[PDB]
């Protein structure tokens, strides 16, 4: 009744692939385009 | 690599078990146009069975 917006709320955010798990009480605040896969892609989105 | 193949309804279908895949020549090889696949990358499906 609060956070939520009309079409969706984007100013919370959250990483959906990383090239390694985090250990319990780690922060990673990167932002940037890294590795989704098992195939590093070198930066911009792309190559699967 | 074969001749001929079927039609897009007429589509054949080759069932596939018991057998290891080598999937570097049929993707890095470079000899094939484009490929689109979802939720799996295709060197990811030389390490999953």
């Amino acid at each position: 009744n609060l956070d939520s917006k009309v079409g969706g709320n984007y100013n919370y955010l959250y990483r959906l692939f990383r090239k390694s798990n985090l250990k319990p009480f780690e922060r990673d605040i990167s932002t940037e385009i890294y590795q989704a896969g098992s195939t590093p892609c070198n930066g911009v989105k792309g190559f699967n | 690599n074969a001749t001929r193949f079927a039609s897009v309804y007429a589509w054949n279908r080759k069932r596939i078990s018991n057998c290891v895949a080598d999937y570097s020549v049929l993707y890095n090889s470079a000899s094939f146009s484009t490929f689109k696949c979802y939720g799996v990358s295709p060197t990811k499906l030389n390490d999953l069975c």
